RNA sequence: UAAGGUGAUAUGAACCGUUAUAACCGGCGAUUUCCGAAUGGGGAAACCCAGUGUGUUUCGACACACUAUCAUUAACUGAAUCCAUAGGUUAAUGAGGCGAACCGGGGGAACUGAAACAUCUAAGUACCCCGAGGAAAAGAAAUCAACCGAGAUUCCCCCAGUAGCGGCGAGCGAACGGGGAGCAGCCCAGAGCCUGAAUCAGUGUGUGUGUUAGUGGAAGCGUCUGGAAAGGCGCGCGAUACAGGGUGACAGCCCCGUACACAAAAAUGCACAUGCUGUGAGCUCGAUGAGUAGGGCGGGACACGUGGUAUCCUGUCUGAAUAUGGGGGGACCAUCCUCCAAGGCUAAAUACUCCUGACUGACCGAUAGUGAACCAGUACCGUGAGGGAAAGGCGAAAAGAAC
RNA sequence: AGGACCGAACCGACUAAUGUUGAAAAAUUAGCGGAUGACUUGUGGCUGGGGGUGAAAGGCCAAUCAAACCGGGAGAUAGCU
RNA sequence: CGAAGGUGUGCUGUGAGGCAUGCUGGAGGUAUCAGAAGUGCGAAUGCUGACAUAAGUAACGAUAAAGCGGGUGAAAAGCCCGCUCGCCGGAAGACCAAGGGUUCCUGUCCAACGUUAAUCGGGGCAGGGUGAGUCGACCCCUAAGGCGAGGCCGAAAGGCGUAGUCGAUGGGAAACAGGUUAAUAUUCCUGUACUUGGUGUUACUGCGAAGGGGGGACGGAGAAGGCUAUGUUGGCCGGGCG
RNA sequence: UACGGUGCUGAAGCAACAAAUGCCCUGCUUCCAGGAAAAGCCUCUAAGCAUCAGGUAACAUCAAAUCGUACCCCAAACCGA
C-alpha cells in the first residue's frame, strides 16, 4: 500500500495512523469478545500501521 | 522453474497407478503432488462431535512424488519431459519431443 | 537438625549475584567461563 | 495518558469471569485486561476516551502467569495486568 | 609504584643464591627518593620520586631538559 | 524469482496471490523495548530514582533530547600568594567492554626425574597479568669470518645428539658453514641551492575483476519378477554432464543436479588507470645518538651451572674515548681483519582458526563419534566456583486402525 | 543486690534404654544441666586456606580438616597390587 | 527367485574356524590375492545398561482410636454427609516474617505420584482467583560494613582511603469498625475518618542554607501506684420446664 | 429456599468485682559495666531577594504513582534426597 501513501503528507498520514490504530483497538475488542470471525484483519491492520510509520520516518527530513 | 504445475494433466510413471492420467490438484512443499483419482487411500476417519462429525471410511487422494509423474503430451499420447526456454520475453515450458510449448 | 543451607535471597544475591560477579575481575571471568560453556543460567539471579 | 496513540494500546480485552460479572452488576465495575505498563491514570483516560463513559476510580493488580506443562516441557504464561474500573454510573458496551 | 619518573627503574626480579646455590626468588628495588628539584626555568620547586641515578641524570641533563622528556611521556609531575 | 503461499512441533482457522507489490532469495535502508562496558545517580542484572533544556496541554500532566569516568587539546575562569600555579566549569576529539588460537612483554610453580636429595631437572613449562595485530615479534651489521670472503631479519632441511655444559650425575645441547623458501631497503639527529620531480597514506572518479541473489542445462522405451523396478531380459539414446543426492528394491537418459554456457538494479572487496589534498626527493657541504660504552658489587640471559669464561641484559655504586676515536674476533696481550653501539621505520617467506564456503577421508556410526545425532551445557547435583547425564530408527506413503 | 536459689519457655547435652539397611548420615523416650547472664536469639555484616577463627578439643571454616572446596599442572609418580 | 544380522540343522577341517541349508529377517553383502588395523575378553572389589537372588521375606514412618448409618460409585476400613468416640488446646489453635511460588478456589480425570484401596488429594488437565493515598515494599534517613571521583600506595592484577555514595536488622506522614466472594480484603461495598503535597483565592507578612542550636536520642535491674485487654458473677432480655 | 441458603424485621444490650508479662512507663527509683547515628521535625540567622519572590492561616481544587497482597509457614508447601 506504500505507493499511494507516498502521495499523502505528514498530516494525512498521522491521522491515517490514528484511524488505523483505532481500527486496531476495535478489532482487538471484537477479537477477545468472541466476535470477529475474520481473524486475518489483525495482521492486516497491524502491517498498515507499520507501513504508515515507515513512511513518516521517511518524511521526517532524513 | 517448476516442471509440474497445479492444473497440468500428467501420467503416472511408477506405482499402482502406472499408466493412469490425472490432473494435478496441489503441489506440496515436499516435492509431492496430489493428482485427481490416482493414489487413492482408504482412510478410517474418526468422528468428531463438532464439525464434519460422521465417522467414515473415506477414499481420498494421497500424495505421490513429483518424480513419479510426467506431463501427458496429448498429441503424442505419451509421457514426456519438460524444458524451459524464453520465447518473446517470457520463460515458457516446452515438450522435449516436438519442441512445442505447453 | 539445622542443615547447612538456610536460604536468604539477599544473602544469595549479594554473595553470588550478577553484580557481585561483575564487581571483581575474577567474577567477570566466572561469567566469561559460564558464557563460553553456554550456561542457560549465568548467575544465581532470578 | 494524554496522547491518543498511547490510550489505544492500554486496554487489551475485557475479562469475562463470574467475579467480573458480579462487579458489573453490583459494584458498577468493569474488569479489563490492560497492558503491564499501563498505569491507573492511563487506564482511566483510556476508558473515558474510548468507551465514552465516566470513570470514578481504577484499581489494579498484576496476575502472575502460570507454569504449565506441554508433555515434558515446562512453560510459563505471561503475566498480565488486571484493572477494575469503577464507573460513576453508566455502562453501554 | 616503586618506579623512577626519570629513568623508569622498577623493581626487577632475580634469585638469592646461597653457598649451596639454593635459589630463591627475590626483588631488586631501586634507590628511590622523593626529592624537591629547583626549576629555575619556572621559579618553582617540583617534587619527583627519583632514583639516585635519575638524580645523577638530572644533574647532567638538567631538570629542565628532563621534565621536557617527562611531559613528552605523560608522567604528570 | 514466482504459482503457489501465511517458520516448527502441528494439525485447524481466517486469508493473501496465480503474468506481477502473494510468498520466497539477495543488496541498500527503516524500526530496533529492558538488562548488560551500560555511560544521568543508585542497585539484590533485566529494577528504583532523578536533574537540566526545549516543545506540548483542557492545566490532570505529556513527548523528545541531553546529563558517566578517564585521557588529550582548547576556551572561559580561578586559591593560599602580587605574578603565577594548583584547582573549577564547559566544548570537541578519542578510549572503556567482549572475543577461540596464534604473537609480544611483565611475573612464575610444583609434582616429577636424578632410581633418596638440596646443585641440576621438570621449565621460563603450567598458571596469573598487560598490550597489540592481521599476523605479531624481529630486522638493514658496533654481525660473522679467517687474511679467502660473506653481506639485514624470519621460517625449513642439514651441520649434530656433534663441539661443549653437567652433583662431568640425571640430563641439557649449540654454532661456524652449506642447501632452500622469500628478499627491499629507508629516515631523523641540519644547512644551502634547487622546490614541490620519488614515495606509501587517505580520499574521489573511470575501466576491468571477483563476492553478496540467480538463468538455461543432454538423452529411454518394451517386457519378466514384484506391493512397488531404478533390478533381470531385450532393443535404443546422450555424454566437455557416469560428481553426487533423491525417487515404493540398485536410474547416465523420472527428479534435483553435474560439465558447459550465461547473468546484477544496489552495495562492496582486491587490483589498475586517473584527479583534489597533504608527506618530501635530487644536488652540495656539514653532522654521526653519554650518565652511554666500559668497570666494581649482586643477579639474570647466552647450549655454556663462574668455571680459565668471552659476549648480551641490569638492581646498586661508578664512569670514558668520541674517527688522530671506539666495539668485536670466547680468559688475557700484541698484531691483522672486520664492523661503527648508545635514535628510529620497514613488505614477503612464518604462526594460528572463534567463524564462513567448497571438497576429501583404508575416520566414528548411537556404551562409538563432540558432553550433546534427540529442545544439551539441558535435566539433575551443588551456597558457590563448578560438576554434568540418559535419551536416535513404524511405514514407500499415515494409508496412524472407521465400525 | 547477685556470673544468687528452685523452676517453665529458651539454650544446652551427664546417664540409661531404644534404634544402628534407623522415623533420623547423631535422633527418640524417660530422666539431667544452665535458666538476668562470661546468657540466649533474629536480621545483616567482617575475617579465606599454611590462611582464618579458636574460654585451646588440632576444635570449627556449608554432613568434607594435622591444611577446605572447585578447576587446572595431570595420563603427577607408583622398583607395589 | 530374499543381502547382512538372528535361530536351528546337517556336513567338514588337527585347531582357531569353514561350507551348505530350513525358519525368521526385508536390503545390502562380497570371492580371490594383496594392504591397513580402535582385531578376538571370563576375571581387572573393571565400566555402562539389563536382569536375577535373598522374597512375595522385612517393612508401609510416632501405641491420639476408632465405630456405625446413609450417600456417591465398577468397586468405599480410608472420599462426602451425619451421629457417637477419642487426641491437641502457651497447641497438634490462629495471624505473619523468612523461605517457597500457584501448592489457593471450582470443575474434571485416576495411568503414574500417594509406602494399601481411592470415587479422595499439596497428583494430572482446564478454568478461575491477589483489587490500597493510610498495610508493606519503593521512598527520606542513617549503623555496622561495602563501593569509592580525585588522591595515597603497589611488578601487573590491584590494595587502602577522602569527598561522596550505598547499605536495615534501626529512625521517619496518615484508617477504623461493620458487610460481602467458591477463593481477596485495615485493598471491594456501607458508614465514619485521618495525613502529606501541589495548584489557586483571600487576609496578613520578613522570608531565606551544604551552615549554627535544640529535638529526635536510646542501658541494666527493681519497685509501687493507677488503668485497660480479658474474665467471673449478678441484673436485664429471650427461650426452656426436661 | 435449586438445601448450598436468601430478603424484611428485631429483644436486652447494664452494673459490680477480679485482673495482666500488655498500657501510663522513651516514666520513677537505684546500680555501674555508664548505655547508636542521621534525617524528618522545631528554631536561628548568612550570602541573598523585598510595594516581587517566599512565609503563616483559612478556604476551594487536584494529586498521592509504582511493585507486593493468592496459599503454606513449628510445616505434607521452608531447611532436611
Ligand atoms: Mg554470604
Ligand atoms: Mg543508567
Ligand atoms: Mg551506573
Ligand atoms: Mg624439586
Ligand atoms: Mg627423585
Ligand atoms: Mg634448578
Ligand atoms: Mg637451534
Ligand atoms: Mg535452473
Ligand atoms: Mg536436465
Ligand atoms: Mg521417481
Ligand atoms: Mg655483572
Ligand atoms: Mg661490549
Ligand atoms: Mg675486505
Ligand atoms: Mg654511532
Ligand atoms: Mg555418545
Ligand atoms: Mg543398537
Ligand atoms: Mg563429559
Ligand atoms: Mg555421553
Ligand atoms: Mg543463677
Ligand atoms: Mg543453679
Ligand atoms: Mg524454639
Ligand atoms: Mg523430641
Ligand atoms: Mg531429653
Ligand atoms: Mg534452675
Ligand atoms: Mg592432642
Ligand atoms: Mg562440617
Ligand atoms: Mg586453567
Ligand atoms: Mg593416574
Ligand atoms: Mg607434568
Ligand atoms: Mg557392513
Ligand atoms: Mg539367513
Ligand atoms: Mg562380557
Ligand atoms: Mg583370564
Ligand atoms: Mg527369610
Ligand atoms: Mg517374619
Ligand atoms: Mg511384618
Ligand atoms: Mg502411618
Ligand atoms: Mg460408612
Ligand atoms: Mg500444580
Ligand atoms: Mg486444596
Ligand atoms: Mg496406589
Ligand atoms: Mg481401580
Ligand atoms: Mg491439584
Ligand atoms: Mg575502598
Ligand atoms: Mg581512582
Ligand atoms: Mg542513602
Ligand atoms: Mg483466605
Ligand atoms: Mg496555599
Ligand atoms: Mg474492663
Ligand atoms: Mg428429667
Ligand atoms: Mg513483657
Ligand atoms: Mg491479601
Ligand atoms: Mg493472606
Ligand atoms: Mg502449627
Amino acid at each position: 500500500k506504500a505507493k499511494e501513501l507516498r502521495e499523502k503528507s505528514v498530516e494525512e498520514l498521522n491521522t491515517e495512523l490514528l484511524n488505523l490504530l483505532r481500527e486496531q483497538f476495535n478489532l482487538r475488542m471484537q477479537a477477545a469478545s468472541g466476535q470477529l470471525q475474520q481473524s486475518h484483519l489483525l495482521k492486516q491492520v497491524r502491517r498498515d500501521v507499520a507501513r504508515v510509520k515507515t513512511l513518516l520516518n521517511e518524511k521526517a527530513g532524513a | 522453474a517448476a516442471k509440474i504445475r497445479r492444473d497440468d494433466e500428467v501420467i503416472v510413471l511408477t506405482g499402482k497407478d502406472k499408466g493412469k492420467r490425472g490432473k494435478v490438484k496441489n503441489v506440496l512443499s515436499s516435492g509431492k503432488v496430489i493428482v485427481e483419482g490416482i493414489n487413492l487411500v482408504k482412510k478410517h476417519q474418526k468422528p468428531v462431535p463438532a464439525l464434519n462429525q460422521p465417522g467414515g471410511i473415506v477414499e481420498k487422494e494421497a500424495a505421490i512424488q513429483v518424480s513419479n509423474v510426467a506431463i501427458f503430451n496429448a498429441a503424442t499420447g505419451k509421457a514426456d519431459r519438460v524444458g524451459f526456454r524464453f520465447e518473446d520475453g517470457k520463460k515458457v515450458r516446452f515438450f522435449k519431443s516436438n519442441s512445442e510449448t505447453i | 537438625m539445622k542443615r547447612t543451607f538456610q536460604p536468604s535471597v539477599l544473602k544469595r544475591n549479594r554473595s553470588h549475584g550478577f553484580r557481585a560477579r561483575m564487581a571483581t575481575k575474577n567474577g567477570r571471568q566466572v561469567l566469561a567461563r559460564r558464557r563460553a560453556k553456554g550456561r542457560a543460567r549465568l548467575t544465581v539471579s532470578k | 495518558m494524554i496522547r491518543e496513540e498511547r490510550l489505544l494500546k492500554v486496554l487489551r480485552a475485557p475479562h469475562v469471569s463470574e467475579k467480573a460479572s458480579t462487579a458489573m452488576e453490583k459494584s458498577n465495575t468493569i474488569v479489563l485486561k490492560v497492558a503491564k505498563d499501563a498505569t491507573k491514570a492511563e487506564i482511566k483516560a483510556a476508558v473515558q476516551k474510548l468507551f465514552e463513559v465516566e470513570v470514578e476510580v481504577v484499581n489494579t493488580l498484576v496476575v502472575k502467569g502460570k507454569v504449565k506443562r506441554h508433555g515434558q516441557r515446562i512453560g510459563r504464561r505471561s503475566d498480565w495486568k488486571k484493572a477494575y474500573v469503577t464507573l460513576k454510573e453508566g455502562q453501554n458496551l | 609504584s616503586r618506579v623512577c619518573q626519570v629513568t623508569g627503574k622498577r623493581p626487577v626480579t632475580g634469585n638469592n643464591r646461597s653457598h649451596a646455590l639454593n635459589a630463591t626468588k627475590r626483588r631488586f628495588l631501586p634507590n628511590l627518593h622523593s626529592h624537591r628539584f629547583w626549576v629555575e626555568s619556572e621559579k618553582r620547586f617540583v617534587t619527583l620520586r627519583v632514583s639516585a641515578k635519575g638524580m645523577r641524570v638530572i644533574d647532567k641533563k638538567g631538570i629542565d631538559t628532563v621534565l621536557a622528556e617527562l611531559r613528552a611521556r605523560g608522567e604528570k609531575y
